[PDB]
DNA sequence: GGTCGGTCACCGACC
DNA sequence: GGTCGGTGACCGACC
């Protein structure tokens, strides 16, 4: 997924705004209730129909727009192909509308879906993951950096293989199997070429959707990619003190200092920003083609002044990378060091 | 991609299976009218 | 609770730690892991047993540590009375030993409770509130700043309430009543009215202190206008009158207007939201004092840029002003030198 | 002083006019309970 | 002060 | 409706 452009109309915080997403690191500046946040949820609103903060969606709408209409439209590429989603949530009226169009070639928009509900089917289809891998992977929000990383070992399997796999394709190949078995079973040297028939389906469906199998198998050899590039980032930031390796048994991810065992849990405020942060860097690297987004908003704070700059130092240096990197901060110390910015103050793009 | 979920699958079998040709056989005639 | 005394061997991330604490404020200041917290969830620890980062005791033996062994001795006034309570959980023979001691006048330690049990029993019978009730008001964790203002509504009023009331007098209270109206039912000219009369009495009064609707609800009410009045107070002072703040539990929550404009906690910025937990924090923190003689908020002024944190650390300033133990976390140095009393630590031990 | 036990004398006084006689029950009840 | 056991009181059940 | 049964909380004693 690659942002392209935003347009945002009294979407929580924002007034008006109207952004290009390019490849690069991009800082995103200002005060608190500045609308930083706002332009965040403002994407996944746009692709998922769900927000960050609120339950339900006629909260996201800016309540001193006059005419009680937020109103936002999102352009993305993926895979070659590029995308646009238009939404109004009128708080007044009720009306929740959204479409999804594809954008061709010759400039002409073939519409896709319609409406919310297939909207979200469609995103996710496109996509290849649902919303909370979205936000646990590489589109972390506000006080919630550490998620995926003290997540028990269940969820964090379920993440890992919705990023690299596609559900739409398991979910049929499974059910096409499910078809094929009580077929088989339907029929009653036939009869032993169909009984011998359903147990070579049935190695296939073990082997495939035992918890159990390949998915522990998969998992592993993910995690194992990730992980190689996290010791890296955590051999530089820390030198040499900080571990990460993976296991299911230890309840989750768990981290060795100077050698000793320790649940990422166990670590303080600053350790766990960043061991989250080098964590999704690393995802997002391995993940480039599928996901080509990362976006954090306010890690950093959490972070002593060496290990802001330190960590400032690693980040700067994805700036080369085809992905549309953007960081959110209202301190200065971290977003000085960054040469792209984006300053909002008031629900408006300043300057 | 080297991360890939069948090509990955392709060779967890190859580890853990002699009759992964009439396997690995079936899988791709599944995926194909999956495709369909 | 008035923390006097803090004594601490190989607990989390500190090797070696030994504090006196003293009235007003002071600053905890020190890089990442240095053992801020770590101090922080020994005082948790030593009063209920409990971390805040684990589940399981045995994890806050620092692994460092050549016997695996870890001691915390807590001593702390209520009440006019004083008590200590000393703890050692060795994590390699899978034993935490515990135990509860009035200091009298005279200085000997008369005991009171002896097992991790016993201990959080007693304590909770003295202190007046259970563990979750002393982190959501007046003990604030780090990353836990903002819990009881976007908490549901039921809790709210549990938490908030459970500071003023006795758990331990109403259940003893409710028995005996219960005892006494049994006893003259079983019992059973002039006496016959004395004795039914007084039944009834009894009854009357046990149906206005225990059906919840009645008083109960009624306290809680009267608690919380205390509270909120004060909460609304210190809003004024720090957001130019744009922010107020309300309770209403068939609207999820504590609510806040934005110039008028309704908008449930969660709602708000991470810094607002740090910004009214605060002065939420305080209110509580002034309404329950001589229950409460502390008031600890580690890592809380992070998500807050450098107007209101500026504006923030003045008015906790302004606490300097009472008898109380008074203590901010920090590892932003910015933040930490706008007070006097800095306490250093490093390496899981004080330094300077 | 926001204690539960004074608020409730002045909660009963307000609704309740047997209340003199209630409250003095109470307080030998409470008593009976710091006793204990 | 901790533990473990005894008894009495109370709600349940079947009489 | 009253009587029989079992289980649950408080208390004193002994470690
Ligand atoms: N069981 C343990 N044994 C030894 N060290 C530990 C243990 N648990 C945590 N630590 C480490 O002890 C150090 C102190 O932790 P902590 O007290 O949370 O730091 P802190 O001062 O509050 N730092 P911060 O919150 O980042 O600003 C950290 O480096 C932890 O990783
Ligand atoms: N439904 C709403 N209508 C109008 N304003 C809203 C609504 N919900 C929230 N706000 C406000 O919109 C402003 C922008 O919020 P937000 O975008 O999260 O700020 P921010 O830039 O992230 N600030 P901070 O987290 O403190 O760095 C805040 O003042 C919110 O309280
Ligand atoms: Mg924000
Ligand atoms: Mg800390």
């Amino acid at each position: 997924m690659r942002p392209e452009r935003l347009t945002v109309r009294n979407f929580l915080g924002l007034k008006n705004v109207d952004i290009e997403f390019q490849s690069g690191i991009t800082v995103v500046e200002g005060p608190n209730g500045a609308g930083k946040s706002s332009l965040f949820e403002a994407i996944s609103f746009a692709l998922f129909g769900n927000g960050i903060r609120y339950p339900n969606s006629y909260d996201y709408v800016n309540r001193n727009a006059v005419d009680g209409t937020a109103r936002l439209v999102f352009q993305f590429e993926r895979g070659g192909k590029r995308y646009e989603i238009i939404r109004e949530i009128n708080a007044l009226q009720r009306k929740h509308n959204a479409k999804l169009s594809e954008i061709l070639e010759n400039g002409k928009k073939a519409a896709i879906a319609a409406k919310p509900t297939s909207v979200k089917q469609e995103v996710e289809k496109i996509l290849g993951i649902e919303h909370r891998t979205f936000i646990r992977t590489v589109f972390l929000p506000q006080g919630e950096i550490d998620k995926l990383l003290i997540s028990p070992p269940s969820e964090i399997t379920e993440i890992i293989s919705d990023v690299f796999q596609s559900k739409e394709t398991l979910e049929k190949l499974e059910k096409l199997l499910k078809e094929k078995m009580k077929k088989l079973e339907n029929e009653i040297k036939k009869l032993k070429e169909m009984s011998d028939e359903y147990n070579n389906l049935d190695l296939l469906r073990k082997y495939l959707f035992d918890k159990s199998n390949f998915s522990r198998y998969f998992t592993g050899r993910v995690l194992e990619a990730v992980l190689k590039r996290t010791k890296a980032y955590l051999d530089i930031l820390t030198n040499g003190r900080f571990d990460i390796d993976f296991d299911d048994e230890k309840g989750g991810f768990i981290i060795k200092d100077w050698g000793i065992e320790r649940p990422a849990r166990g670590l303080s405020g600053g350790e766990r920003a960043l061991i989250s942060i080098s964590l999704a860097m690393s995802l997002a690297e391995v993940a480039s083609g599928r996901l080509d987004a990362f976006f954090i908003d306010e890690g950093f704070s959490s972070l002593d002044t060496e290990n802001k700059e330190k960590i400032a130092s690693v980040l700067k240096e994805l700036e080369r990378l085809n992905k549309v990197i953007v960081f959110i901060t209202h301190d200065r110390e971290f977003s000085e060091a960054f040469d792209r910015k984006l300053r909002i103050t008031g629900g408006v793009v300043v300057n | 991609d080297k991360l890939d979920y069948f090509e990955l699958f392709k060779e967890y079998l190859k580890k853990r299976e002699e009759n992964h040709e009439k396997l690995l056989k079936i899988l791709d005639e599944l995926l194909d009218e999956v495709k369909k």
